[PDB]
């Protein structure tokens, strides 16, 4: 019986001596006693099927967090809370939604719930910023008890939650790595025992992980929408953080008069004179530029900005590269937004776009994402297939599109497009994103032909021209 | 069947509470449909008889067909009504004076009927509507309701003191009994 | 007697007596009545924690006063409702007489207030009776413990 039972840490592993012969492991592997990996102590439903349990002897008896407020969240993300009351740590561990729809409010929920001196980890100051706002109502004593933690400082009870961190390691000051043995697990190293993960893809990388890895770590939350890059590592993210109790937030359930119904489209583009010699013969990464730059693929993309833009829609392209950006960008010439695009002139243009009826197509590179509050519209175009990961795609769909007035509850009233160059590498990943947008439960299809850009003005109206920029490309 | 010669005034509710689901695409459609059925079958069993169409619709009377002896009219007309729908609240009072007027004008042997189809709860007219509740009883027009989910006073009295038929629907398969029961002629 | 009585104890915990007990009645099916009890839909109508329900504007405008309109609008049919004070009465439905601009009901209901006169009482009972959604036991106020329980 478990009364008098040692349990304790070597470099990143618990050994168990004189033991209850616990189910689901190895027996003497070395020595009379059981000895696992400190992160596979979230197993808790092996023990709990067998009947088996366990007692901290090694607590801290200290003070918490209380934070009794409560606010209103969206049906399903309630649904979601009510279903971690329900489920509890050993059948516990991430939920996925937007970052566009109320991911900053589960959060500050989901640690005054579980109630637990808590440690938050977050991606960027924005974000703390963004949740700090969220936090406002359980904030105690509203503004003389909340404070930042991370490079330059720390202080305070609380903050943007409770205490709130960065992932990042350049060295002793970049906080959450750096500091991952002093404080975090209730069981032991015994300070706090709470961890909230706000953008959780983050932390499964090579280096990362290991932040994870060496704690025990009681209660783990993790929220996200990109989940994963395109390699796929989600399977050590069960073990790491716990398993997904939550994905769906269709807007299906969401239609008359709430967001948008989309049709998603992808476009496959035939390939004009001279591009695919050199697409063929290049195997180098200026190839990329060849297939994204294909001016068939560009004239559908100039037919497609004119046909909304005559509808007087607001369209954001995307573009994955700098100078596919600039490019694409001065030709059409609608503004761009990237990195070296100052804040002032960002948020000139952004006024524009959003309020000004003369300012209706806007071009942005990857600083969107994860991050930018990027506005909304109605209609997004992708120039290239890219390599950031399909989830990524939805979720810069889902926080940047909405329905168009009067059509408010109709089956589209919002359209996304994807530029595919036909006979290249830029093909490969339409049955993956087909497969998981359709699966997101997104209508989708695919246009073949458009015998309508042979009746109007468009560029590259000549080998000539196609040259020209072949010349350009190719240098 | 032959023995006698009927007048009948039909008379349906155009108000928004027709356009509601409840009863089959929305109880306008699902009425008219029926209304055609019943058209041709009261025509079929009183082949020497007479109909006029009325609505009450956005707080006025109209007239739908004149008051004739060929079915034709009478199918055409609730086919030409779908289109337009209902919108608005009843003119009751309008509506049965206009009756009135075409029903005065028929003689000794022939019956004097309206027949009214109801999905609302009061009407907007300002008249005194018991002052012509009297006169249609020493007139002899004979006025029936049927209502959907509704059994408001002055409505049921109305049909009572008029003569005996004031009636609850429920489903599309209801409605089409108590049509039915309508095309059944009186005693001579 | 008063109707029903069943449960029995209060009369005898009132007299400090026990009396003959009898139920002297053929009773009907229960399916023929229906009693309802209302407090939210989903987990966000959080506005009834009703430690000051004198005072809590927020749980009077949410379901106290949104639920009534939604139940009167979708069952279209006479209904009275019941209020614990005049004061409750007041806020709940704005009325032709609002208490202040911002009350959250809007449509046609009638009101049963103090200085009720034995002959105007007749006035609101004979438009309930008549016709429409409004009148005295129809799509009107009156708090519980007023004459409206006399009825008609």
């Amino acid at each position: 019986i478990p009364m008098d039972l040692f349990d304790f840490y070597e470099q990143m592993d618990k050994d168990e001596e004189e033991e209850e012969e616990t189910q689901t492991v190895s027996f003497e592997v070395k020595q009379e006693m059981i000895e696992e990996l400190q992160k596979r102590c979230i197993h808790l439903e092996y023990p709990l099927l067998a009947e088996y349990d366990f007692r901290n002897d090694s607590v801290n008896p200290d003070i918490n967090i209380d934070l009794k407020p409560t606010a209103v969240l969206r049906p399903y993300q309630e649904k979601s809370l009510r279903k971690m009351f329900g489920n509890g740590r050993a059948r516990s561990g991430v939920i996925v939604l937007p970052c566009g729809a109320g991911k900053s409010l589960v959060g500050v929920t989901a640690a005054c719930t579980v109630r637990k001196r808590c440690l938050v980890l977050g991606n960027s100051a924005v974000s703390v910023e963004q949740w700090k706002a969220q936090f406002k109502m359980w904030s105690t004593i509203d503004d003389s008890q909340i404070c930042r933690f991370t490079s330059d400082a720390k202080d305070k009870p609380i903050g943007c939650s409770v205490a709130i961190s960065t992932y990042s390691m350049l060295g002793h000051t970049t906080k959450r790595s750096w500091e991952a043995e002093r404080v975090m697990e209730w069981l032991k190293t015994q300070e706090w025992g709470l961890m909230i993960l706000d953008e959780v893809h983050t932390i499964p990388a090579k280096m990362f992980r290991r932040v994870l890895t060496i704690v025990q770590a009681h209660c783990k939350l993790g929220l996200t929408a990109t989940l994963v890059r395109e390699d796929d590592k989600i399977v050590d993210l069960n073990f790491l953080i716990g398993p997904k109790l939550y994905e769906a937030n269709w807007m299906e359930l969401q239609n008359n008069g709430y967001i948008a119904k989309v049709q998603c489209a992808e476009v496959w583009c035939p390939m004009s004179p001279e591009f695919y010699r050199e697409y063929v013969a290049i195997k180098t990464k200026k190839r990329i530029l060849l297939y994204t730059m294909n001016p068939n693929k560009f004239r559908a993309c100039q037919f497609l900005i004119k046909f909304h833009e005559r509808r007087n829609d607001k369209i954001i392209v995307f573009a994955d590269n700098v100078f596919a950006l600039k490019e694409y960008a001065i030709r059409l010439n609608k503004p761009y937004i990237y990195g070296p695009t100052s804040q002032g002139e960002r948020m000139q243009i952004l006024q524009n776009f959003k309020h000004n009826p003369k300012i209706n197509t806007i071009f942005i590179s990857k600083v969107g994402d994860t991050s930018f509050d990027l506005p909304e519209a109605n209609v997004l175009i992708q120039i290239s297939s890219h390599g950031g990961s399909r989830r990524q795609e939805a979720q810069r769909l889902g926080r940047v599109l909405r329905a168009k007035k009067g059509m408010v509850a109709e089956e589209y009233n919002a359209f996304f497009y994807s530029l595919v160059s036909q006979d290249t590498q830029e093909m490969a990943y339409s049955t993956k994103r087909q497969r998981f947008l359709v699966d997101q439960g997104y209508s989708f299809k695919v246009i073949t032909k458009l015998a309508g850009m042979e009746e109007e003005d468009l560029a590259f109206s000549t080998k000539e021209e196609q040259q020209q920029l072949l010349q350009k490309v190719l240098a | 069947r032959l023995g006698m010669m009927r007048h009948l005034y039909v008379v349906v509710d155009g108000s928004r509470t027709m356009e509601d689901q409840d009863l089959k695409p929305n109880r306008l459609t699902c009425t008219l449909k029926l209304l055609e059925y019943f058209v041709e079958e009261y025509f079929d069993q009183n082949p020497i008889s007479q109909i006029g169409i009325i609505v009450t619709k956005s707080k006025r009377a109209e007239k739908l067909t004149e008051l004739s002896g060929n079915p034709r009219k009478h199918i055409t007309s609730l086919k030409k009504a779908v289109d337009m729908t209902c919108h608005g609240e009843p003119s009751l009072y309008n509506s049965l004076s206009i009756a009135m007027q075409t029903l005065k004008h028929m003689p000794g042997h022939t019956s004097r009927e309206v027949l009214i189809i109801f999905s609302s709860l009061t009407t907007c007219d300002p008249s005194n509507i018991y002052d012509l509740i009297k006169t249609l009883k020493a007139a002899k027009i004979r006025v029936s309701v049927i209502g959907l989910s509704a059994e408001v006073r002055v409505c049921t009295v109305l049909a009572r003191e008029t003569g005996g038929t004031y009636h609850v629907i429920l489903d599309e398969s209801h409605y089409k009994e108590l049509l039915t029961h309508h095309v059944s002629p009186p005693p001579a | 007697t008063s109707g029903t009585l069943s449960p029995l104890d209060i009369y005898p915990k009132i007299l400090d007596f026990h009396p003959v007990t009898m139920a002297t009645f053929t009773m009907t099916l229960a399916r023929v009545c229906l009693c309802p009890m209302i407090i939210g839909r989903g987990n966000d109508q959080v506005a009834i924690s009703s430690k000051f329900e004198t005072r809590e504007d927020i749980a009077v405008i949410r379901n106290y006063g949104n639920l009534l309109l939604e139940m009167s609008a979708v069952v279209p049919d006479g209904i009275v409702a019941f209020f614990t004070s005049y004061q409750y009465m007041e806020s709940t439905v704005a009325s032709w007489y609002e208490q202040g601009i911002l009350e959250n009901i809007q449509r046609n209901k009638l009101l049963f207030i103090e200085t009720q006169d034995g002959a105007e009482t007749s006035v609101a009972l004979e438009k309930y009776q008549e016709a429409c959604e409004n009148g005295r036991g129809a799509i009107l106020l009156s708090v519980a413990r007023g004459k409206v329980s006399e009825g008609i």
